[PDB]
Order: C-alpha cells, then structure tokens, then sequence
C-alpha cells in the first residue's frame, strides 16, 4: 500500500499547479481519496474529498472555485487542480486513503498518507543553490573523530534534498533545518561525524539536490 | 461551523497519563461522534492514532502500543486521547478529526505533548570557515551548527578578534532531532575582504547560563 505524490513547487501568485499521487498495492476504485493541507508551523487542513466513482466532490471554502479535485482509476491517480494561486496556499499538501467500511456506521477515517509536496506561492524567481565544501581545521583530523560538511547556500524554493556518499553513508549525519536569511532565499548545512582513521579509508561526497532549479550537485569534500 | 479545539501544547510526567482534550463546538455531541486521532512526528506525515466511538468501539492504528485509549465527557461536550505509561516515544502532535455533512472534515489544531523528565544535554558546537571556492567568488560565510542540546532555548553569538558582531548573523530557532534533542543553525555572511582582515572568529553558544566557543582562523 503505496501512496506516492509528485508535481509541488515553486508558482507565481495566480498561477497553476497540478499534484498527483499515484497509489499502490490495493483497489484504487474502491476507496475515498481526501487531499489534505499543512501550512509551514501550522496544523492540518483538509482541502478536498473524491468518491470512488469520482463523480461526487467536496472542498473546503478557502478553496471553493480554485482547485479541482480528480480521479483516474484506470491509472491509480489521483490529482489536485490549483488554479489561482494565492500565498495562503503555501504549504505541505498531501494525499489520503479513507477506509473502506459497509451510530458508527461509516467510520471512514484516514488509513494511510502520502509522503507530502511542498507547493510555494511566491513572485520570487527560483534560484539554485551553490554548494561549498566545509572541510575542517586539520586539528580534529589528528582526534578521534572529524566533521565533514557540505554547505548548501541561496536556493530560494524549498525544499533540498542532501545525501552522503548516494545513501551509503547514514550513521552520522546532521542535516540542519534550512535558515531563511533577509535576502528572501535560504540556506542549509549538513554534517556527517567520522572516525578519524576513515578519513584515510573512504571519500566523501556529499549527494546535493534541488529540484525546482533541476540542481542536482554531488560535492567531494576533501581535507 | 463546527469547531474541534485542542490547546496548542501541552505537557505531562513521565510514567503517568497523558489526557489530551478535544472540546467540539456546541453544533455536535461527543456521544455521536466518530472520533479520529493522528499522531504526527516532526519530518513525517500524519498516521492514524486511535478511533474512538465508545469503550466497545475502539480501533488503535497499526503499530500504535495498547497504553493509548479514549474517552469522552459529554457534559464537557469533550473527547479524549488517553496515554499512560508516558515515554519520551510518545513526543508528538496529536491531532483530533470528526466528519460533518457541512464541513466533512474537521480538524483539531493539535497538540504538541511534552514529555518531563528528559535530561538536559549541553549543545555540541562546530565552527567552519569559509571555502576556499567561497572566496574566489568574493563571499565567505561562517558556519555554526548546533546539536544535542535540551532544553530547545540558545542563543548565539559571533566576535571577531573578540569583538562583537552584529551585521550578516542569521539564526535558526530550534529544531526537534529523532532523539528529542534540539538543533540550531547560525550564519555569517560577510565579504571575503572582512573576513582575512581579523586574526580569528569565533561562535558563542549560550545554554541555560552556560557557554560553549568555538573559534576559526583565517
Ligand atoms: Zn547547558
Ligand atoms: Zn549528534
Ligand atoms: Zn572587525
């Protein structure tokens, strides 16, 4: 049972988008799909409802006349129309099964989520990140342990993706929560804690990526 | 409209219950209601927590422990998310839903819980220099990163040469880790002539009356 969104991003005010999520590993046909709502610090908002069939919807007042919730069974998609853009709609938008059952006749609640698409709303231009090595002072490398970094800077539409070493590195890695700077565009960092002694065994490369520019960088980090 | 309300945070012992309330408007009654709870943890998207009707009519999501339960007051016109045996597992937001012809879905605001008890942890502090690739491009930021420490309240400070900085500093607030600890971030911007004009630079983390320095030299 797999709910797999796609389709987020950056759009100006007014401007379009289309979500999809495309669902796996049971009867698309059968089940209710909600799309669900959560601004940045914010709680969950339900945004729209499609029945089984697709022939009857439902959407919240905030967005009554803007989306269009639709279903295509014969391909297991579900998709989010979102015409008519405002700031409000800025957010994390996912997608929901609602149960099947046939007073607690129908309880109908959410079963399983999406991962979540962050949609931005924004007259700002996208702009891709430059990635920085962040090697250290050369005194830790003759301690037990040494921190390696890459540094991830001035990339206006969230979010980014970092990796270490195309996955095969995880034991040991901070990623830190982007900072918005003044400049309107953010800036993140990640660090992986090492052993001294591999830093003589394996390389490291950090695995930078940022769709809405189609930025993808893999960093070597060298000491 | 009807209205779910859930207070914004709340915090409870260690080893003891938890009651999460969820007051609906006076538009509904609890007694007839279908209560959802989801359970979101930073990172991740919301789960299905616990179905509660009535004591013969629960339902707890997969993977969720048998602590957990419901419970209502209807001269409150209040549901409730019962969770003994507290662990520092079960720091979440905990979120209640109901369905309304009018308005069919229906969220609660959620609920932060906080679990007491948790030790406090000093911040660990790392202190780059700017890049060398940086610096070719005329630019040099200054990064602090911030880990591990408990409770979630620091404050930075940058000196150049011990002086104070005030221009190009950008903070982050903390942020929750897998572990419940919290993170920060802190930023320097400055030109590659400010920076080779000072001896060194140094980050300034202050915990609870307590502080950490970390430094770095051109
Ligand atoms: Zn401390
Ligand atoms: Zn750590
Ligand atoms: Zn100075």
């Amino acid at each position: 049972v797999q709910l797999v969104e796609s389709g987020g991003g950056l759009a100006k005010p007014g401007g379009s988008l289309r979500l999809s999520c495309a669902a796996s590993g049971f009867t698309f046909s059968d089940y209710y799909m909600d799309w669900v709502r959560q601004a940045p610090g914010k709680g969950l908002e339900w945004v729209s409802r499609i029945s089984n069939g697709g022939g009857s919807t439902w959407y919240a007042d905030s967005v009554k006349g803007r989306f269009t919730i639709s279903r295509e069974n014969a391909k297991n998609t579900l998709y989010l129309q979102m015409n008519s853009l405002r700031a409000e709609d800025t957010a994390v938008y996912y997608c929901a099964r609602e149960r099947y059952c046939s007073c607690y006749a129908g309880t109908k609640y959410f079963d399983y989520w999406g991962q979540g698409v962050l949609v931005t709303v924004s007259s700002a231009s996208t702009k891709g990140p430059s990635v920085f090595p962040l090697a250290p002072s050369s005194r830790s490398t003759s301690e037990s342990t040494a921190a390696l970094g890459c540094l991830v800077k001035d990339y206006f539409p969230e979010p980014v993706t970092v990796s270490w070493n195309s996955g095969s590195l995880t034991s040991g890695v901070h990623t830190f929560p982007a900072v918005l700077q003044s400049s309107g565009l953010y800036s993140l960092s990640s660090v992986v804690t090492v052993p001294s002694s591999s830093l003589g065994t394996q390389t490291y490369v950090c695995n930078v990526n940022h769709k809405p520019s189609n930025t993808k960088v893999d960093k070597r980090v060298e000491i | 409209q009807p209205v779910l309300t859930q207070p914004p945070s709340l915090s409870a012992s260690p080893g003891a219950s938890a009651r999460l309330p969820c007051t609906l408007s006076s538009d509904l009654s609890v007694g007839s209601k279908n209560m959802y709870w989801y359970q979101q943890k930073p990172g991740s998207a919301p789960r299905l927590f616990l179905y509660y009707y009535s004591d013969s009519d629960k339902q707890l999501g997969p993977g969720v422990p048998n602590r957990v339960s419901g419970s209502k007051e209807t001269s409150s016109n209040t549901a409730f998310l019962l969770i003994s045996g507290l662990q520092p597992e079960d720091e979440a937001d905990y979120y209640c839903q109901v369905y309304d012809s009018s308005a069919n879905w229906v969220f609660g605001g959620g609920t932060r819980l906080t679990v007491l008890g948790q030790p406090k942890a000093a911040p660990s502090v790392t202190l780059f220099p700017p890049s060398s690739e940086e610096l070719q491009a005329n630019k040099a930021t200054l990064v602090c990163l911030i880990s591990d420490f408990y409770p979630g309240a620091v404050e930075v400070a940058w000196k150049a040469d011990g002086s104070a900085v005030n221009a190009g500093v950008e903070t982050t607030k903390p942020s929750k880790q897998s572990n419940n600890k919290y993170a920060a971030s802190s930023y320097l911007s400055l030109t590659s002539d400010q920076w080779k004009s000072h001896k060194s630079y140094s980050c300034q983390v202050t915990h609870e009356g307590s502080t950490v320095e970390k430094t770095v030299a051109p």
